[PDB]
């Protein structure tokens, strides 16, 4: 295996914790990459500090990390970002685009990500559903603009398994495109594939039942984006 | 000229006002800034000039 993938659910079991760390040592010995897809279960949302202490070791043992926007904001500070989202200027906006009252797509600075950064981290992806894919690397950072349409099929739409599709698309492009870790344009182009995979996965009832194929995902990626973005 | 130098000024009442004003300013300077930050979310001309 070239990528080793696991979730934070195993951290709720001591036996699986020890087995996971042994498996991580084995995989790192043979040259594999560690993919930490957090997916915080119900117990791990109780408070920030206990979860940080619980996940610190696995966080530092990972080369690739995927967190949701809610997971990242919980891990750093929920109240601060909630206050920042709710802020409205009293008299006038600082620029015109702030007058439209658009949905907030705030891109966290690497300075804010600094507490969660470590030396072996090659890529961190923050996902606001399929709408935004904030990526951070030791050299650069940015955001991939995506979309979603579950109202196109109101009677078959189901969001279960969408993040699994996004993570699977990320791994699929990472295993075949090593230049993703070093090229920003290539990274965005390949992350649009995962965005499309997540979009299709929302159109079917059931996670396993609605997982897209590569052909359909590439077709949707080419349909949604302009040809210069492929 | 030298007959209008500040030492020849007769402003003793104004000097008492100045010393009392300076005492009040030193005593109340920070509380006014805190109140301005608490009550006025954003700065506008006419508001208290605060911060940097």
């Amino acid at each position: 295996a070239r990528i080793f993938h696991f979730n934070s659910e195993v951290l709720t079991s001591p036996t699986m914790e020890s087995t996971l760390f042994k498996a991580i040592q084995w995989s790192k010995k043979f040259g594999g990459l560690i993919f930490f897809d957090l997916n915080l279960p119900l117990p791990l949302w109780r408070s920030r500090n206990e979860t940080r202490k619980l996940i610190k070791k696995s966080w530092d043992e990972a080369n690739i990390i995927e967190v949701s926007q809610q997971e990242l904001e919980f891990l750093l500070d929920e109240e601060y970002y909630e206050r920042r989202r709710n802020y409205t200027p009293q008299y006038f906006a600082e620029d015109f685009e702030q007058t439209k009252n658009r949905r907030d797509y705030y891109h966290y600075t690497p300075e804010e990500i600094k507490p969660l950064w470590h030396d072996d981290l090659k890529l961190l992806v923050v996902t606001d559903g399929t709408l935004r894919l904030h990526y951070y690397t030791p050299k650069f950072d940015g955001v991939v603009v995506g979309t979603e349409d579950v109202l196109i099929t109101p009677f078959t739409c189901d969001r279960t398994g969408s993040g699994d599709a996004v993570v699977a698309g990320i791994m699929r492009k990472l295993t075949t495109c090593p230049e993703m870790f070093e090229d920003q344009d290539v990274l965005e182009r390949q992350l649009r594939f995962a965005v499309a995979a997540g979009i299709i996965s929302q159109w079917t009832i059931g996670a396993v039942r609605g997982f897209p194929t590569e052909s359909a995902t590439q077709n949707l990626k080419e349909q949604v984006y302009v040809p210069s973005m492929w | 000229g030298e007959d209008a130098t500040v030492d020849k000024m007769c402003l003793e009442r104004f000097k008492v006002f100045l010393k009392q004003y300076n005492e009040w300013v030193e005593a109340n300077k920070d509380r006014l800034e805190e109140d301005s930050y608490k009550y006025d979310q954003d700065f506008y001309p006419g508001r208290r000039i605060r911060g940097k």
